[PDB]
């Protein structure tokens, strides 16, 4: 049988900003992932359902591989039951979340000299995101009475935000990849095994 | 070339009602907000309320009971109907913009309770 | 309704020098702070909003700073028909409130 593309997602070479996080289907093949925990490549692997080397072991049938690009910093909050400017406006993971949280530093990949300011987030929401839920919008936020029709002036201004990902930056200020696989098990057989 | 074209103050009795409008010179108020600001003599400053175009609007904190704004769009006059009771003020009504940011304002009904 | 404050409610200070005005936030106002100007006679003139954004027109010797509990104007200098009332709005909660202070030369 196949091989899923852990490949192309783990080792794609470009992730979107987690404003605008990438999700990508696994399905209809079979792979593993207790080489992915074994490659001990990873600084941070979390499973928050089974335990990982047990689920090497099982079948799914509701694979996302979720994709993007944080501060290392705020990593705390790609985690269920999370308050924090990314899980709030940005990213929110279900308290009933059963998956596995990836996350590699990745200064080197992605921090120019200049930054990399194709990483944009957002800060500005009038509400928080009900979880899995995607805001890709990119109107200037208009908490004024006006409209400000695009122009970032009074009382307007654009509701995403860059980072100055630059190798100058701290441990904790440089950027980090992050990985989100979730498992569900509904009414359906699997697709996806070990 | 913007001004507002107020009502003039009123003479009012402790504890009565009154209204004032203003109309518009110059900008367009239909998708404008416009903002009433009192400025009593004997005081500073205060902020009264703040009209949107799309019928939404927001107020103060003592100006929460009896007051009730309107914008005309037809006569293209930002308009309120307040009562009275503490409230001798230099009404200011000036309305916003992204750019020049309330750069137009009313001028001044003297407005009283007496 | 959030009430601020501005503690040098009247300065004598002369002309062609260097002053400041404070405001005060007795809860939390991130940045949208604005700085306006009265002057008897005229209407008020909007400085300065967002705390840091210095508005157009205006000279430059007028820069305010602050951060989401305490903000400061500054005056670096002080060509006469600088002197007026000085007052603060906060707007990032909707009930817009004004604070109170005023400039004096000896
Ligand atoms: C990605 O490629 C690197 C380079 O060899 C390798 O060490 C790592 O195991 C690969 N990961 C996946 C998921 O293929």
């Amino acid at each position: 049988t196949n091989l899923c593309p852990f490949g192309e997602v783990f080792n794609a070479t470009r992730f979107a900003s987690v404003y605008a996080w990438n999700r990508k289907r696994i399905s209809n093949c079979v792979a593993d992932y207790s080489v992915l925990y074994n490659s001990a490549s990873f600084s941070t692997f979390k499973c928050y359902g089974v335990s990982p080397t047990k689920l090497n072991d099982l079948c799914f049938t509701n694979v996302y591989a979720d994709s993007f690009v944080i501060r290392g910093d705020e990593v705390r909050q790609i985690a269920p039951g999370q308050t924090g400017k990314i899980a709030d406006y940005n990213y929110k993971l279900p308290d009933d979340f059963t998956g596995c949280v990836i996350a590699w530093n990745s200064n080197n990949l992605d921090s120019k000299v200049g930054g990399n300011y194709n990483y944009l987030y957002r800060l500005f929401r009038k509400s928080n995101l009900k979880p899995f839920e995607r805001d890709i919008s990119t109107e200037i936020y208009q908490a004024g009475s006006t409209p400000c029709n695009g122009v970032e002036g009074f009382n307007c201004y654009f509701p995403l935000q860059s980072y100055g990902f630059q190798p100058t930056n701290g441990v904790g200020y440089q950027p980090y990849r992050v990985v989100v696989l979730s498992f569900e098990l509904l009414h359906a057989p699997a697709t996806v095994c070990g | 070339q913007v001004q507002l074209v107020e009502s003039g103050g009123g003479v009012v009795q402790p504890g009565r009602s009154l209204r004032l409008s203003c109309a518009a010179s110059g900008f367009i108020f239909s998708s404008y907000g416009m903002h009433w600001v009192r400025q009593a003599p004997g005081k500073g400053l205060e902020w009264v309320a703040v009209i949107w175009f799309d019928g939404s609007n927001k107020y103060y904190a003592d100006s929460v009971k009896g007051r009730f704004t309107i914008s005309r769009d037809n006569s293209k006059n930002t308009l309120y109907l307040q009562m009275n009771s503490e409230d001798t003020a230099v009404y200011y009504c000036a309305r916003e913009t992204v750019s020049y940011g309330m750069d137009v304002w009313g001028q001044g009904t003297t407005v009283t309770v007496s | 309704n959030i009430q601020m404050t501005q503690s040098p409610s009247a300065m004598s200070a002369s002309v062609g020098d260097r002053v400041t005005i404070t405001c005060r936030a007795r809860q939390g106002i991130s940045n949208y702070l604005a700085w306006f100007q009265q002057k008897p006679g005229k209407v008020p003139k909007h400085l300065i909003y967002a705390a840091s954004s210095l508005l157009s027109g205006v000279p430059s010797r007028f820069s305010g700073s602050g951060s989401e509990t305490e903000f400061t104007l500054t005056i670096s200098s002080l060509q006469p028909e600088d002197f007026a009332t000085y007052y603060c709005l906060q707007h990032n909660s909707y009930p817009y409130t004004f604070g109170q202070g005023t400039k004096l030369e000896i």
